[PDB]
RNA sequence: CUUUUGUAUAAUGGGUCAGCGACUUAUAUUCUGUAGCAAGGUUAACCGAAUAGGGGAGCCGAAGGGAAACCGAGUCUUAA
RNA sequence: GAGGACCGAACCGACUAAUGUUGAAAAAUUAGCGGAUGACUUGUGGCUGGGGGUGAAAGGCCAAUCAAACCGGGAGAUAG
RNA sequence: UUAUUAAAAACACAGCACUGUGCAAACACGAAAGUGGACGUAUACGGUGUGACGCCUGCCCGGUGCCGGAAGGUUAAUUG
RNA sequence: UUCCUUGUCGGGUAAGUUCCGACCUGCACGAAUGGCGUAAUGAUGGCCAGGCUGUCUCCACCCGAGACUCAGUGAAAUUGAACUCGCUGUGAAGAUGCAGUGUACCCGCGGCAAGACGGAAAGACCCCGUGAACCUUUACUAUAGCUUGACACUGAACAUU
RNA sequence: UUUAAUGUUUGAUGUUCUAACGUUGACCCGUAAUCCGGGUUGCGGACAGUGUCUGGUGGGUAGUUUGACUGGGGCGGUCUCCUCCUAAAGAGUAACGGAGGAGCACGAAGGUUGGCUAAUCCUGGUCGGACAUCAGGAGGUUAGUGCAAUGGCAUAAGCCAGCUUGACUGCGAGCGUGACGGCGCGAGCAGGUGCGAAAGCAGGUCAUAGUGAUCCGGUGGUUCUGAAUGGAAGGGCCAUCG
């Protein structure tokens, strides 16, 4: 980052925004990962022992990635409405 | 040893998608009065650091 | 460097408020004028304060 | 007494010459005064900067009963 | 030979010979080549008549936008 | 028979000149020179130690070493 | 007196002056104990300047320092 | 101590930027960081005179120690390599080495120092380095020491209020 | 109504006192000892002295700083910005080259609608003059523009009046200019507004100088965050200040 002595790239700019503590307990789940799990049906737990999500993850969202091809019970997981239209058209059933 | 990030460069740069990198732009923190609001208006989105100074912020923040 | 810079707060609730300057000296006078207010999305009436 | 200073130079000029093809809001001629007048489909910015408001070609004239020199847009 | 705009230079260095004498190593990171596997890839410590096998804790990647909550193939900006 | 008295050897010193300057000698020799009972000189032993000593003071001297000794260490200091 | 290019008009000096110091002295060396000053006591001791002797040593207290003053202004910890 | 300056005048000399005496126009003396005198003293500074002389005019001879030759022993600095001339020109701008030209048989010995930008010491001058050291101060920041107060070690009685 | 004086808390001091403490006074013992300790006594005495805290002083000592450009360095000058020339008819272009300016001003000197057109001189005319105001002619911008220069300006960008706050908020096709940080121009769109009958014009001023990154911190706001939870602190975001 030097550059001669001429005020560095990184001091002449502004510092801007703050780290937040709960973007690191939050994870995004792929509709392809919901084959993954054991059992059908999904929640923090399953995902965790398959290994999809981090043992500190308490909040997690389901995204229009991939593709589900099975019918899979979402519980207690938040859910976009592109990825809802794709388990229900699956035959999967999500619950809060 | 592992690379140590330039923490000043971290509070100030943003790795974007495709790889670029956004930041704030300067001259908003104070004297605006002085100011025209048109040129206030255009400093406060963020910006994507210019292709001559990618290499400076690379070496910079090797992890982000 | 006479001017001395002032800020005019809006009429209505909204903290909102320009600033500008004003010589003190030859315009004792408080500073009134119709701006337009951003948070209440009308032309309200602004009335001088310190900066 | 002693001399020694001088200004940035402010790059006036034409930026778009006769029968160039320009877009919409392209600067075709930075001037301080109005050495250049605005002419069809042309604005006049504050500091008398001359750009295009629509797209074409750019063309020179001389009009007027005091000669002077117009820049107007053949819209094509 | 070096150093220089420029050296037969009366600028530097060497009396000669023989031996020795200067871009390395470790760990990270990025790029290129190459090999394996491929929407996956790979294990670390450690266990182990141990270069095997076990170990998937983790790390990187398949999604981004936003300061953030949050939303999500969109998102932010804004009353729009 | 007084004297930081006089002349002048030993003794202590070092004013001038020459020589020497890869010397006989990392400070001398030769010829002259100053003090020579005193604030004199000398032997033996002791004490003061490094930002410290000591200095009738020249930054002098402190083991051929001094505007901060020597030796070992930090140490492969750093050297646009 | 500058050991080893300077011996002098430099340093010292007797004398002079100012100033500090009442003794567990000032002062100095010491984290301290203590020691020197001194087994001394203001006709003493320390510091500073001047430098035998002779004739002398004028004016300025605004600045800086030192000494004295204590009314007033300002002002620390503390207190809350 | 005086820049102008070898000030001016006087003395000394045939001739004196020095010296001595005076003048005052003290660039920029001055009274204990002392002023002005001062006998004696000084390997102290300046100047003059007598004596004396190879200091000199201007060197001559002589006596010794080297130098020189023979025998014995036997160094040193330095050194890119050399078959290592003059001149004029040229050229990183002062040439043994380039051009032109002149001169010159090969090799010693004794001498002399004009050149080899001769030898010696990575210029002490000068500049530079966001080098160093030590020194100074009303530079900055600290700090030993000195000093102020509060609290603690630290109590009683009583006035005064 | 008021006044005095005995009783109390805290101070404000002082004159006593002794018992802490001091004693480099005397004497005794350890002890065949000018150390030290204990004892007796005297004299001081809550002072002195020491610890923590604190103000002052502090080249006694220490760590350091003390710019660059420059026809060598120093000295003097200069260091950012604007205008002209050098600059070779696009842009740009150096010198301790030649000349000048800026570190503001203005709620009108901004917006709009309506109107208006100078300088100078001549002639005539109370005080009145070379120069005041009046009238006429000439003249044609030689004037004016908040301020340097340049380029502009009559449709005036110059001058006057009316009404006003667009010196608006969110944006922004597309360009210009910079190594970059940046800086500049901008039609049009949304919201709301002014002037005008209306077409329209207005996102400051004829244009180009009038300026300072980041950090740290302040003030206001904020359907952001809130280290068990609810708050709060703090942080972020927006506006703004040093
Ligand atoms: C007695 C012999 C010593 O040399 C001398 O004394 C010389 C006279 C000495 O010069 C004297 C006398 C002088 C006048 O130069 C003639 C004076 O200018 C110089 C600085 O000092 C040499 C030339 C003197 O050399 C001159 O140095 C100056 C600085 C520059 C001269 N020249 C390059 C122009 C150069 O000739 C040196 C520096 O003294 C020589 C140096 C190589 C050696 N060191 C010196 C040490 O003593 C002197 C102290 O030094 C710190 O001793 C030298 C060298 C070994 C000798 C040769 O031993």
């Amino acid at each position: 980052g030097f550059e001669g002595g001429q005020m560095p790239l990184y001091r002449r700019l502004p510092k801007f925004g703050f780290t937040s503590r709960k973007a690191a307990i939050t994870a995004e789940i792929r509709l392809s990962d919901l084959a993954k799990v054991e059992g059908g049906v999904v929640d923090l737990n399953t995902l965790k022992a398959a290994n999809i999500i981090g043992i500190q993850i308490e909040f997690a969202k389901v995204i229009l990635a991939g593709e589900v091809t099975t019918p899979v019970t979402v519980r207690g997981l938040r859910v976009t409405k592109g990825a809802r239209a794709a388990i229900e058209a699956a035959g999967g059933k999500i619950e809060e | 040893p592992k690379i140590k990030t330039v923490r000043g460069a971290a509070k100030r740069f943003k790795k974007t998608g495709k790889g670029g990198f956004k930041h704030k732009h300067a001259n908003l923190r104070h004297i605006l009065t002085k100011k025209a609001t048109k040129r206030k208006r255009h400093l406060r989105p963020k910006a994507m650091v210019s292709k001559g100074d990618l290499g400076l912020v690379i070496a910079c923040l090797p992890y982000a | 460097g006479i001017r001395e810079k002032i800020k005019l707060v809006s009429s209505a609730g909204t903290g909102h408020f320009y600033t500008t300057t004003k010589n003190k000296r030859t315009k004792p006078e408080k500073l009134e004028l119709k701006k337009f207010d951003p948070v209440v999305r009308q032309h309200v009436i602004y009335k001088e304060a310190k900066i | 007494t002693r001399n020694g200073r001088d200004s940035e130079a402010k790059r006036l000029g034409v930026k778009r010459f006769g029968g160039e093809s320009v877009l919409a809001g392209s600067i075709i001629v930075r001037q301080r005064g109005t050495k250049f007048h605005a002419g069809a489909n042309v604005g006049c910015g504050r500091d008398h900067t001359l750009f295009a408001k629509a797209d074409g070609k750019v063309k020179f004239e001389v009009k007027g009963p005091k000669n002077r020199k117009f820049i107007s847009i053949e819209a094509e």
